[PDB]
């Protein structure tokens, strides 16, 4: 029959579930984000929308940290998108009291994954909203993931969601390319920057406000710390000059 | 279409939108238009109070939360009275537990996820008014927009509720000049009276019609009204 | 979220009738018959077996009269899982009135209790109610003698003569004509298996489709006895009230 | 999340039909044959291994299940169902008896007691009926031999002999013919070999088919010595090999 | 009771006396207090048998679940697991715990878990109630990086003594050493130590 | 009314369609894999496909470590079926913790299978989409696979194989024993039988693999372990001199 | 009481007398110490009877459901678990003293629990107040490798130690030997030592002797 | 204190040959002073009998109970329960009040009407069940009722012999025991008939 889209855990003849595919809507039509993993660290990197000249600048940052090593970013839902972080932090927090060592990057993303697994099993519950960017570094170096409103999520090499998520894909692809060897913390941040100038053009409409963030072992000594100031307004000359 | 997913919160439509949200947020666009602007000094709300009959009340539409933070309303005000009273707990919380002054970023983010919890959840409806924050702490003058989708925004100024695009234009216009107006009220008043008066149609602002409120600096959260106003009409 | 599946099985109908309760009696009616006859000396219990075959065994077989007491027994019509259900709380009922009070417990008092149970699921829980309907046989030093009914909709009351299940409208009518206030057990046991005889969707009325129940005072005693026929039982009273 | 079905998933339809309970023994019809047979010495009960698939060990999946000591059953229908009632089965003659009385419950009480299991999930709050159907065949002291049918209703009732699923109304036929009270347990467990027979289409040998009996106690089963009184289960599972070496006079 | 634990140059390694009493009775003269929760991490229990059993039983089920979601876990946290439950339930506890274990990165690393619920890293440790009587022994005899051999002996004097003194320890000395080889047993008899 | 095809009620057919689409979710992936029983090992191979560049190919897996001896391949999306090996993890240490030792291949299969059934009864919960395939080599019962289902359903293998062409690997491996005429592959290394498992795999999909087509998990007396793409690449020049 | 438990080359036996008491005074002559958790798997019991039983039952009933779950032999390191765990969460207020043994697919074995749910793991051992007067003999007699007569010879004469040397302990000897290859075999009363001696005189009463004051028939018939 | 010792009581069972006997005084006092000399303290359900000394309060509610649970039983198993089975049921009843048991010493006496063979049991306040062959006792001179019956008593006595030795046993013992006495009462039991009598006793 028909509206097997009606409910959230309804599972469709094909096999599918229609209510987490109408959230991955709501996710790419948000905002585009980044994430590229260096060879010891990770850069954060996100459009903000200049929604009005009335928007303080700087002061509605998007990036949120989770413990004092993990990064996160998301596109979509942005509510949505504070509440995973809510329970992330809880999880991190949880896992330190019990073990003692800072949650792995790999820990973090399977409790994260479980969790929105969690809301598409139910039809009393709403899939998440969002796609999120996250990762840090560990015991074992540096970790890249991205999860889906469908709980599914991998280990990336550079990765992208939102409304410019095709312009950064090819980008990312790119940069693999050319850097077989690796890429620096310093270097990721000024390529990310640029990543996210191209990819504006999906949305050139509205003028747009950079925000990046990184975890690197030689940079920032393993914690997630904001990219700010000067070596932020280098990365954006960087990309404000190859945009041209 | 539509019809079919907008009979609750915990369904999202084709096309990724959620309309129990969309019909709560319309609920502000259909009430009283207020205004919110700050410089650096101080933080300003001034909102137009309706009544019923002419034998009736204006509805207020500011509540004080503590002595360096308070809000402006559009839309439902029962909702209204509990968003700011839980807002006046986390501002008591953060002074009893740790002696702190409650950051006005802060008190964004928890409204926030007070807020995204009536929206992910089978059984709860979201809030349908909309809340403008100003308040002075450690960083200095602030002002938020909350929206019952959960969104809470810094600006410098903003207006919410009917023809207040008239009044966000005007701001949107005047900012260089007014985000100045620093160690002088009655001029950052008298800034958010004019922007106000953009989004009038029927009527203009009367002394038991307007309702105006002031924090800064040296300035604990205060309200104004009646012959209080006067001086700005 | 669930409230879509929700069948709302405990509401009013535009004319102030409660669905599911007239639903259930729908089902009842299609039961074996159910026939409970009370004389000046005794109540009679007789039900008609519905399904029936060579292989069924029937000693070992119940389906209708169920002992709740030593001086009340009950003839179902419907559902029997759910018959059991409330049987089993019955006896437990019983034997609590026993416990505190140390007397049996009054008839009326046991029928009210049962009642109640079912009037309940009409009124809240969301529940389906119990496709049954009992005819109770029992005995006290208080009212003697007494035949009580009670159905799904959880309302009781009291019968010289009464039938449950199928064909009830015949069988009342087959008994309304020949019950006399001055008859005798013997008496009672005839006019129901004759009721029966002539109600029954059968070819003839064999003792392998019957169960029989009597409660008479053992003139020889002073006390009341309850007496469940066994199949032999019934044959014999099925050849001498003569229908062989 | 938290389980808001707390309303009942069957309820009565205006023709006063329980649907979901139709269904479920719909889906009963639909399975696999199996019955059984009550001698004056003992019980059987049968069914048909109908392996899935050339690669799986239909050994590692009974369809025939020990109770108790001395109550075994079988079914038709859905096999996960039939499974985890099994587990509470097992459960609840202990649970409920064994642990008051400090003895297994007769046939007809465990019976009892599966049974009400079954008219739960007909009336509770967000569940469907089982979609299965029981025989259960055992022995008890007071009560000798037995054998019961349980149906997704929570309804029971004992046979001399039944059968239930695919060829039912066909094997019941054929067994109402053979069928006398004076058979022996062996008897009985011939007439089940030649019953389930026509319900078999292809393969009929010990390891196609699957049939236990309730008879004589089995010291030789026990594992222990010492307690007179403990004499061994009445309960036992035939062989691949004793159940071909039956076919051979079949 | 008498339990040590010295980390050396190749690791690390745990000793034990094998005495478990009840007033005077001697319940078990072979008794092994050298507990596994994991592959190269065990510990010493002293103190109530049942409980450091049940505290132990509980810690070896949190790192084997702990294994198999996040992999191997690191000496420190299984200290942690340790510690949690002897802190959070010290009020029903009497568990004097030792927590030794050896990884690639780190050697052999000591943590000890007195009463209270507090955890202590060290160099080696010492604990239950013959370790009163060999502390100024032990001080006077740790080196940092000893040979196996030199822990092996180190060990065996110690306790010799505790065993010795205290009436609560006795028996045989059962030591576990941990290094990258592996995990190895062993077992020395009265005749042995005590002319030592 | 037609609301029998949105939770697990039943149909008046007697059927669960909602049971039924689970089963369709399970090949979502469009992933295959087969195992397989050595004389004393047991051995799964799954097919790996990360088309995407972007991905960290090493942490892309269909494949579990449940416990030192218990190995789970799943056939379905990823995210039930982390889902499904938290839970069986959770499952294994539970189970030795309170009887004493390690959970059996077998028994965890049945836990699964009837917390899968229950989804198939209870309205709020929804079927897993996922077929799962334990495999160890059981202390007492030797090189063992059992596979769940989305209707609680499972049961033990000589070999087997799901997914897409589920059908093809299927017959492929019942004729070698329709031929062998024993129950496992006469092999005393599982390199060899790990060879036998991804040669067959060729066979019946009629396709060819690179080191980084496969995954492979082996299982042997007390511990189960994956390979490594070298140790597959070497398993795959091996096949290689052999044809 | 008395209960030991011995290792022999290829099983496992254990021992006890059969005296109950309270106080000083002797409850049960003959009652068995030996408890059944699973045809293979029997448990000495010392310490509170009731307790003894209870839980030696509830255990067993659980091992049992465990069994047909699993499909597979009961093994006695679950029995020693699930009892050492419910011991344990019962702060040793259930009075429960158990030298638990048996066969299993992985050999055999021998083990005892303490009320506080502390358990020891040996090749001998002694429970209950003739505890002492058993060891000694065990210490004393002891040797690796023991035939199943000898392990039985040995077991015997500690519990015997037992009967004769404590006042809690008294009358018969129980045992049951777990053999890996057999059924186990449970030997009630394998000794009766104590048989008391032909009364000096009859007391029987002439009839008529009781004076009684009123008589009647009870209906023991519905 | 002790709550056993606040009523008073005993009661006694035997076996003999195909019949079984069990006994009890009448008093029901408050510590030194008598109340009541109508108290009796045997109970039956069926063809099973059960005599209880102890706290009164729980003598009454037990039988209260076992009254309820055995009427259950017979609703259900279609048949009277018999002796080895109640003793069960007795046992599991006690025990579930573990750390809260009620002060009663229950006494099982009757004869297996399938097997025709006698049965008799005692129970601890928890449950610990002793099954003798020979004799049970219970309550506040359970002592004397040992020293009695260890001597009295002798294997396979016919009813009229069972009964003077039971009422021996139990008479001479009372007379001992302060709390003990003012009347006692002793049912004979046979597969076909049950007989019951007073004893002519002290009445200090
Ligand atoms: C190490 C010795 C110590 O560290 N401390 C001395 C206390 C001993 C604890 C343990 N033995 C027991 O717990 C024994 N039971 C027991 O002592 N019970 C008390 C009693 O006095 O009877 C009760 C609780 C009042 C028994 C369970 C073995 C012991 O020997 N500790 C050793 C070592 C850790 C085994
Ligand atoms: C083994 C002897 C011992 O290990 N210990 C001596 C204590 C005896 C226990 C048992 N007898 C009883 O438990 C008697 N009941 C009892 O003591 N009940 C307590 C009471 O204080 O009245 C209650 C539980 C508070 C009675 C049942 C005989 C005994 O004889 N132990 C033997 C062996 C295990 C039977």
């Amino acid at each position: 029959g028909t509206g097997y889209d009606l409910s959230n855990s309804v599972f469709s003849p094909d096999g599918r579930n229609f209510q987490v595919e109408y959230a991955v809507k709501a996710v790419e039509n948000g905002t585009t984000s980044i994430g590229i993993k260096c060879n010891d660290g990770v850069v954060f990197a996100v459009e903000k929308l200049i929604t009005s000249k009335l928007l303080v600048p700087q002061k509605n940052v998007k990036i949120q940290v989770v413990d004092r090593h993990i990064g996160c970013v998301y596109s979509g839902l942005i509510p949505d998108g504070r509440h995973l972080v809510n329970r992330g932090r809880e999880e991190a927090a949880s896992f330190k009291k019990l073990y003692k060592t800072p949650i792995p990057i790999p820990a973090f993303a399977d409790r994260l994954g479980q969790y929105v697994q969690a809301h598409t099993l139910y039809n009393s519950v709403r899939p998440f909203g969002v796609s999120t960017i996250f990762g840090g570094v560990d015991k074992n170096g540096a970790h890249l993931y991205m999860l889906e409103p469908s709980g599914s999520y991998w280990g990336y090499k550079g990765a992208a969601t939102g409304k410019g998520r095709q312009s950064a894909k090819a980008e990312l692809e790119k940069l693999v390319d050319h850097h077989p060897e690796g890429l620096s913390a310093r270097e990721a941040v000024k390529q990310a920057a640029k990543i996210i100038y191209l990819a504006h053009e999906d949305n050139k409409e509205k003028d747009f406000e950079l925000e990046i963030s990184w975890c690197s072992l030689s940079e920032t000594n393993g914690l997630h710390k904001f990219v700010k100031g000067d070596l932020l307004q280098e990365a954006i000359d960087f990309a404000q000059k190859e945009i041209n | 279409f539509r019809n079919n997913y907008d009979g609750d919160t915990v369904t999202f439509s084709p096309t990724g939108r959620l309309f129990q949200v969309e019909y709560a947020l319309e609920a502000i666009k259909q009430g009283s238009v207020t205004v919110g602007l700050r410089s650096n000094t101080h933080a300003v709300l001034v909102a137009l109070k309706r009544n019923a009959d002419e034998l009736s009340s204006y509805q207020k539409k500011i509540i004080k939360c503590d002595e360096h933070m308070g809000l402006s309303l559009a839309g439902l005000a029962p909702d209204a009275r509990v968003l700011s009273n839980y807002l006046r707990q986390q501002c008591n919380y953060s002074s009893l537990v740790f002696n702190r002054k409650l950051a006005v970023e802060r008190a964004g983010h928890l409204l926030c996820d007070k807020a995204q919890k009536n929206t992910q959840s089978y059984g709860g409806r979201p809030y349908g008014v909309g809340l403008l924050i100003i308040g002075y702490d450690k960083s200095g003058a602030h002002l938020l927009e909350f929206q019952p989708s959960g969104n809470v925004t810094e600006l410098y100024g903003t207006a919410i509720g009917a023809r207040s695009q008239g009044a966000k234009t005007y701001l949107e216009r005047t900012l260089d000049t007014f985000i100045k107006i620093d160690g002088n009220p009655d001029e950052l008043i008298k800034a958010g009276v004019e922007a106000i008066s953009q989004s009038l149609r029927d009527e203009s602002l009367t002394v038991d019609n307007l309702s105006i409120a002031i924090v800064g600096k040296d300035t604990p959260f205060t309200i104004y009204d009646g012959e209080a106003v006067a001086k700005y009409i | 979220g669930s409230r879509r599946y929700d069948s709302r099985t405990t509401i009013f109908s535009p004319e102030g009738r409660l669905y599911q309760v007239e639903y259930a009696l729908e089902s009842i009616s299609h039961a074996g018959t159910a026939i409970g006859i009370m004389a000046s000396d005794g109540i009679v219990l007789a039900a008609e077996r519905k399904v029936t075959s060579t292989l069924l065994e029937q000693d070992t077989s119940t389906e209708k009269l169920y002992k709740l007491n030593d001086k009340i027994a009950v003839a179902v019509a419907g559902l029997t899982a759910d018959a059991e259900i409330l049987i089993n709380t019955a006896r437990i009922h019983a034997q609590n009135y026993l416990k505190t009070y140390n007397e049996d417990i009054p008839v009326e008092i046991l029928v009210r209790r049962l009642s109640d149970i079912k009037q309940g699921y009409t009124q809240h829980g969301g529940l389906r109610p119990f496709g049954v309907s009992f005819i109770y046989a029992g005995y006290d030093d208080r009212y003697g003698y007494q035949l009580y009914t009670s159905n799904p909709s959880g309302n009781y009351t009291g019968w010289k003569a009464i039938s449950v299940g199928a064909n009830t409208s015949a069988a009342q009518t087959l008994l309304q004509m020949d019950y006399k206030d001055d008859m005798k057990v013997d008496d009672a046991i005839e006019l129901a298996l004759k009721t029966l005889s002539k109600t029954t969707d059968s070819s003839a009325l064999t003792y392998d489709r019957l169960e029989f129940a009597t409660i008479r005072k053992g003139a020889n005693d002073g006390e009341v006895y309850q007496k469940i026929f066994k199949p032999q039982e019934i044959k014999d009273i099925l050849v001498k009230t003569g229908i062989t | 999340m938290t389980d808001r079905y707390s309303f009942s998933l069957t309820t009565f339809s205006p023709s006063g039909k329980l649907g979901q309970i139709d269904y479920a023994l719909t889906a009963v019809k639909q399975g696999v044959t199996s019955l059984g047979i009550k001698a004056t010495n003992g019980v059987v009960i049968a069914t048909e291994k109908k392996s899935s698939s050339p690669l799986a060990m239909s050994e590692t999946l009974s369809k025939v299940s020990l109770l108790t000591p001395d109550i075994g059953a079988v079914y038709s229908g859905m096999g996960p169902d039939y499974r985890v009632l099994v587990d509470k089965s097992r459960k609840v003659a202990h649970t409920s008896y064994k642990r008051i009385y400090g003895e297994y419950p007769p046939t007809k009480l465990l019976v009892s007691e599966v049974a009400k299991i079954m008219q739960e999930a007909t009336q509770s709050g967000g569940v469907r009926p089982f979609g299965v159907s029981l025989l259960i065949a055992g022995h008890d002291e007071f009560n000798g031999f037995s054998l019961y049918q349980v149906d997704p209703s929570g309804s029971y009732f004992p046979w001399k002999a039944t059968a239930i699923g695919k060829g039912s109304v066909a094997a019941k036929t054929f067994l109402e013919k053979r069928w006398n009270d004076e058979l022996e347990l062996e008897d009985a467990i011939h007439i089940a070999l030649l019953t389930l027979k026509e319900s078999v289409e292809g393969e009929f040998n010990g390891d196609t088919i699957e049939l236990a009996i309730i008879g004589d106690e089995n010291p030789d089963l026990l594992g222990y010595t010492g307690i007179p009184t403990d004499k061994g289960p009445r309960f036992r599972k035939l062989t691949s090999q004793e159940i071909n070496d039956r076919l051979e006079a079949l | 009771t008498s339990i040590m634990a010295v980390t050396f140059k190749d690791g690390v390694i745990l000793g034990a006396d094998s005495r478990t009493t009840t007033g005077a009775y001697i319940a078990n003269r072979v008794t092994d207090k050298l507990t596994r929760v994991h592959d190269k991490i065990w510990c010493c229990r002293s103190g109530s048998a049942a409980d450091t059993q049940a505290i132990a039983d509980i810690v070896q089920y949190h790192l084997e679940l702990y294994t198999s979601q996040y992999g191997t876990p690191s000496t420190e946290t299984a200290a942690s697991v340790f510690k949690e439950l002897c802190y959070e339930n010290k009020d029903n506890l009497t568990a004097g715990i030792i927590v030794a274990g050896y990884d690639d990165k780190n050697k052999g690393e000591v943590y000890t878990i007195p009463l209270g619920g507090s955890v202590h890293k060290l160099p080696y440790a010492i604990a239950g109630s013959g370790s009163t009587f060999i502390y100024g022994y032990c001080d006077k005899n740790f080196r940092e990086n000893m040979s196996k051999e030199e822990t092996v002996d180190f060990i065996k004097h110690s306790l010799s003594q505790a065993i010795k003194w205290d009436g609560s320890s006795g028996g045989v000395i059962r030591m576990v050493v941990l290094t990258a080889a592996g995990v190895e047993r062993l077992i020395f008899y009265p005749d042995e130590y005590e002319q030592l | 009314a037609g609301y029998d095809r949105h939770i697990t009620i039943f149909s008046p057919e007697g059927r669960l369609y909602q049971v039924e689409y689970a089963f369709k979710a399970t090949n979502q992936t469009n992933i295959n894999s087969l195992a397989v029983r050595g004389k004393d090992c047991t051995v799964v191979i799954s097919q790996k496909k990360v088309p995407d560049k972007l991905l960290d190919p090493t942490t892309v897996s269909y494949i579990f470590c449940i416990s030192r001896t218990i190995g789970m391949v799943v056939n379905g999306p990823i995210p039930d079926a982390r889902n499904a090996a938290l839970r069986a993890k959770a499952e294994a240490a539970e189970f030795r913790y309170k009887y004493g030792y390690d959970m059996p291949c077998d028994v965890l299969a049945k836990r699964m299978a009837n917390l899968s059934q229950i989804y198939t009864q209870r309205a709020y919960m929804r079927p897993l989409g996922v077929i799962l395939t334990f495999v160890s080599v059981d202390e007492e019962l030797g090189p063992s696979i059992y596979k769940t289902d989305p209707a609680g359903y499972y049961v033990g293998y000589k070999a087997t194989a799901t997914g897409p062409k589920q059908q093809e690997i299927t017959t492929n491996l019942e004729n070698h024993f329709k031929k062998s005429k024993i129950d496992h592959i006469n092999e005393e290394s599982w390199e060899k039988v790990v060879e036998f498992a991804i040669t067959h795999m060729i066979d019946a999909l009629g396709t060819e693999f690179s080191k980084n087509d496969l995954e492979v998990g082996v299982a042997t007396k007390d511990k189960f372990f994956t390979l490594s793409a070298e140790n597959i690449e070497e398993r795959l020049v091996a096949i290689a001199e052999q044809d | 009481t008395t209960i030991v438990g011995v290792k022999f080359n290829n099983g496992v036996v254990i021992a006890a007398d059969t005296r109950s008491t309270q106080g000083p005074i002797v409850a049960d002559k003959n009652c068995a110490k030996l408890h059944r958790i699973s045809p293979k798997i029997w448990c000495a019991g010392a310490g509170t009877a009731a307790d003894t039983e209870a839980v030696t039952q509830l255990i067993g009933s659980n091992i049992e459901l465990h069994s047909l779950y699993t499909s597979r032999e009961p093994r006695v390191v679950s029995a020693l678990q699930m009892l050492k765990q419910h011991l344990f969460k019962y702060q040793g207020h259930i009075g429960a003293y158990l030298i638990v043994a048996g066969v299993d697919p992985t050999g055999s074995h021998l083990f005892s629990i303490h009320a506080h749910g502390s358990t020891d793991v040996g090749y001998y051992l002694s429970l209950g107040s003739g505890s002492l007067a058993a060891m000694a003999v065990l210490e004393s007699h002891w040797k690796q490798d023991l035939t199943k007569e000898e392990a039985i010879k040995l077991a015997s004469d500690a519990i015997q130690a037992g009967i004769w040397n404590d006042l809690g302990s008294g009358s018969n000897v129980d045992v049951c030997v777990m053999e890996i290859g057999k059924d186990a075999e449970y030997l009630r009363n394998y000794l009766t030592p104590n048989v008391r001696e032909e009364k000096q005189k009859s007391y029987k009463f002439p009839r008529g002797t009781t004076a009684v004051l009123k008589e009647s028939i009870v209906n023991i018939c519905d | 204190s002790d709550p056993s010792s606040i009523n008073g009581g005993i009661v006694v069972a035997m076996t003999g040959k195909d019949c079984v006997a069990i006994a009890c005084d009448l008093r029901l006092g408050s510590q030194s002073l008598g109340v009541s000399n109508k108290f009796e303290k045997i109970f039956h359900y069926g063809h099973v009998f059960l005599g209880i000394t102890g706290l009164a309060t729980d003598v009454t509610t037990l039988n209260e109970m076992f009254r309820y649970k055995t009427n259950l039983y017979k609703l259900k198993e279609e048949r009277a329960i018999e002796p080895e089975t109640f003793t069960q049921l007795v046992s599991s009843s006690l025990y579930e009040r573990r750390f809260g048991p009620y002060f009663v010493g229950p006494v099982v006496a009757g004869i297996n009407s399938k097997s025709g063979k006698p049965f008799i049991a005692g129970f601890d306040l928890i449950g610990c069940i002793d099954e003798a062959k020979d004799f049970i006792v219970s309550g506040t001179a359970s002592d004397q009722l040992f020293g009695m019956c260890e001597s009295l008593y002798e294997p396979n006595l016919e009813p009229e012999d069972l009964f003077e030795t039971i009422s021996q046993a139990l008479l001479n013992a009372a007379d001992r025991d302060a709390l003990s006495g003012w009347g006692a009462v002793v049912y004979i039991i046979k597969k076909d008939e049950v007989v019951k009598r007073y004893l002519k006793m002290r009445q200090d």
